[PDB]
């Protein structure tokens, strides 16, 4: 049970690391979405 | 009861409530109930469109 | 824009109350933790 | 930075209880030594 | 039962608990669960990078 | 959580809102929806011509 | 002037939190010193 407890603790830590990684990925994707927003706005403005 | 204390349920509760506090803090400073982050991906798509 | 507000703009009339509740939870939980950290020292100092 | 926090910032809600517990064990060990070092004295002074 | 006392288990436990106590005091005074010391070499890699 | 606070999303939002505040104040004091600066270079050329 | 501001003017939107962290860490270190300077007294008074 102590081996199990240590495994669960290192699992909490690995899960938090993965959460942080996915958070960075989500931030990058958010910035990309704003970039695509600007691109579509520029395209519709390019009707000219 | 000396090699451990079962009071770490209070720890779990405080970590969870601090998570809710952080998310509500972000919601309040940004003005968006659904954050620009992952929260409510359906509402996120709706807002993006 | 009205739709974007109804789907995005936080109706923080309840979110400020929720935030105060979360802060209350923080202080209550740390108070409970500091109070429970005093049990083993007392029970051992009396039982020895 | 949040990743660095989740990987480095101590969640001292547990380390505070650990400090309290360790102080309990320290005091208990001091008392146990003070109690046990008197066993040979008592047995020799009473048996002789 | 006089030339030595088998109570040195208590001394070993005191020494170990004092070591963990020093590590805990260092963690609280520094704010890092992964101390700047050797602890968690993989965590040390991650934190440094 | 003491060596750092994740509440700097508030700081990020403050910086963003200060930039929007600066550009809006500039727009209001020049009377031009697009500033004489970079903003909307296509509109800038339209205004120039 | 904006250049000199961006290179000189303090972005205290984070330095205020840094100041709070520094004050908290100083108080914590003082409390830790006051707690630790009592260990040898107790161990010697109990073991003797």
């Amino acid at each position: 049970l102590s081996n199990q407890i240590s495994g669960l603790n290192v699992a909490t830590r690995n899960a938090n690391d993965g959460i942080s990684l996915a958070q960075t990925a989500e931030g990058a994707l958010q910035q990309s979405t704003n970039i695509l927003q600007r691109i579509r706005d520029l395209a519709l403005q390019s009707a000219n | 009861v000396n090699t451990n204390i079962a009071s770490l349920n209070t720890q779990r509760n405080l970590n969870a409530s601090s998570n809710d506090l952080n998310t509500s803090l972000q919601r309040l400073t940004t003005g968006y109930r659904i954050n620009s982050a992952k929260d409510d991906a359906a509402g996120l798509q709706i807002s993006n469109r | 824009t009205n739709a974007r507000s109804r789907i995005k703009d936080t109706d923080f009339a309840a979110e400020t109350a929720a935030l105060s509740k979360n802060q209350v939870l923080q202080q209550a939980g740390t108070a409970i933790l500091a109070q429970a950290n005093q049990l083993p020292q007392a029970v051992l100092s009396l039982l020895r």
